[PDB]
């Protein structure tokens, strides 16, 4: 049986128990979104809302703010998840959505929503790296990914926020 | 503001007022819980309110289930821009329709509020003789003097 979960008991109202890793599956508030268009966000002119910095020489960060690229990345086990190569811009509002990591100790590099970093004594000073509260760095090599490297579509959006959102429910449990 | 309340006899007795101050309060309730929902759904997308509408995400989901779990019933990502809408707009179409009904159909909201029902009773303070309710009627005000009048004699 492929079903994600199952009723903890027979009375109306009660709770669904996960079959699974709820994480992976997509259950409570690791859930996402299953039937969102899996097409990228456009701009007024069309264009690809959310894209790498590095497609749009327009962007750049503003002067006297670090940039956070080649800094490491803490995860909630205080492990080292990796680096960060890239960040993502929304180009209809000019905001930072995404960072790109590079994993430390493996091959894959993934997505971060900015939601769920913050910065070491919350940017005053410091800034030597960034601090990720909801996984452990284990849990960094399963957070999906996108199809394409150069844009993401809504379905990704929501699947990878998702991922994090779980976290703080799910990061810490043997439920997988 | 305070002087047209006194004149037409203590504006809280007159129910377009009543209603107006509804809609001001229910505003601040709205985006009160409005801005606090999209805020507690913002890491999740939630604050790309016109993506939310189009194509539903798991930032609109939560956040229908949240009031749902809480209180029984709730909006979509668009139609709480509606009760939000409404809410503002009704706060001043109820005050213009209860200034305009003042000293035009009710010259006294009290007397109207003790006629329809509206008014708790209290104990009586003071009680006033027959000769004390003539004595104590007063005089509508008038014009000022407009003259300094000697008193010699
Ligand atoms: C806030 C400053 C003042 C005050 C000044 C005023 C003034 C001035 C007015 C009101 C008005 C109202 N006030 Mg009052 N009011 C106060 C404290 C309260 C408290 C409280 C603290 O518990 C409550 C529940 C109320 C309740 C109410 C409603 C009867 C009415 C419409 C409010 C509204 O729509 O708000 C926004 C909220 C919503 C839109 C959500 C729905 C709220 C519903 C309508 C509340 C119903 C409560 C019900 C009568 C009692 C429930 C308990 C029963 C035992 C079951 N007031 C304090 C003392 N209030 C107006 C009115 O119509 O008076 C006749 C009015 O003119
Ligand atoms: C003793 C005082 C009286 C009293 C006397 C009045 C009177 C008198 C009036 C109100 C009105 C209102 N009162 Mg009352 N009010 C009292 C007690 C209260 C209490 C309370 C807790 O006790 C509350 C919550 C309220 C609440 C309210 C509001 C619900 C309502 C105004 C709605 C609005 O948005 O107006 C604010 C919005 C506006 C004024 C609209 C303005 C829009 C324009 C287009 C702006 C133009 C700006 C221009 C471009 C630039 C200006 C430049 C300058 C001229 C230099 N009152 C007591 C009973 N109240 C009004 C009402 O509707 O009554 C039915 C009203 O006229
Ligand atoms: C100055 O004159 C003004 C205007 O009359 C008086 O104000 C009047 O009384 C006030 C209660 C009210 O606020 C105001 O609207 C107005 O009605 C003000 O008090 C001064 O009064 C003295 O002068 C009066 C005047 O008008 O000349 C005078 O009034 C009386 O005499 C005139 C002239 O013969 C006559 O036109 C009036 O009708 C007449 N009125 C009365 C009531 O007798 C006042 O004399 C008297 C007795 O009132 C003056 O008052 C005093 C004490 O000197
Ligand atoms: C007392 C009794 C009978 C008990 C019986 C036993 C029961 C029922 C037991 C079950 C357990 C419990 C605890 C039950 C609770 C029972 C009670 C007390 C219920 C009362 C609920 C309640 C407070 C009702 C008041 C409703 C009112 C008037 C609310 C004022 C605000 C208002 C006008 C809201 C309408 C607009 C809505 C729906 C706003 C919510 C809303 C907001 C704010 C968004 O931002 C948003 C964003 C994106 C998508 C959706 C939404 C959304 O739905
Ligand atoms: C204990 C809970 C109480 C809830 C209700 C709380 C009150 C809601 C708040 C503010 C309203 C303020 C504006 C209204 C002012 C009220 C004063 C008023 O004008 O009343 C009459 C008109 O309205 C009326 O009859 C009609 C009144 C209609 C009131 C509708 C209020 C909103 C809906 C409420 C749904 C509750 C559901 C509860 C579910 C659990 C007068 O005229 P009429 O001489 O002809 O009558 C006389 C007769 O009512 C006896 O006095
Ligand atoms: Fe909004």
């Amino acid at each position: 049986s492929d079903v994600k979960f199952v009723p903890a008991d027979n009375y109306n109202g009660s709770p669904i128990i996960p079959t699974g890793n709820p994480m992976i599956d997509g259950v409570g508030p690791a859930s996402w979104a299953e039937d969102r268009r899996d097409e990228p966000d456009l701009t007024y002119h069309g264009s690809h809302k959310i894209v790498p910095m590095r497609l749009d020489p327009t962007f750049s960060i503003a002067k006297g703010d670090p940039d956070p690229r080649g800094l490491p990345v803490i995860a909630a086990d205080k492990q080292v998840a990796g680096t960060v190569v890239e960040l993502w811009v929304n180009r209809s509002e000019p905001q930072v959505s995404y960072y790109e990591v590079q994993l430390a100790s493996g091959e894959r590099r993934v997505l971060l929503p900015t939601g769920y970093v913050q910065w070491p004594n919350f940017g005053l000073w410091g800034n030597d790296k960034l601090l990720v509260k909801s996984i452990t760095a284990a849990q960094f090599a399963n957070v999906p990914a996108t199809k394409r490297d150069d844009q993401i579509t809504l379905l990704e959006e929501d699947k990878i926020c998702a991922y994090y959102a779980g976290g703080h429910m799910y990061a810490f449990a043997e439920r997988s | 503001t305070s002087a047209f309340s006194i004149r037409y006899g203590n504006l809280y007795y007159n129910p377009f007022h009543a209603l107006s101050i509804a809609f001001l309060y229910g505003s601040a309730v709205l985006f009160a819980m409005h801005g606090a929902t999209i805020l507690a759904v913002a890491r999740m997308g939630g604050e790309r309110e016109i993506e939310q509408i189009t194509d539903r995400g798991t930032a609109a989901e939560r956040s229908m289930l949240f009031w749902r779990w809480c209180m029984g019933f709730n909006a979509t990502m668009e139609s709480i821009h509606r009760w939000a809408w409404w809410f503002a707009v009704l706060t001043t179409f109820t005050g213009g329709i209860g200034i305009l009904l003042t000293g035009t159909v009710v010259d006294n909201w009290y007397l109207w509020g003790v006629k329809h029902g509206l008014v708790a009773p209290y104990p009586a303070q003071n009680q006033l003789t027959p000769e004390q309710q003539d004595l104590l009627r007063g005089r509508y005000q008038g014009t000022a003097p407009d003259s300094f009048p000697s008193y010699v004699v």
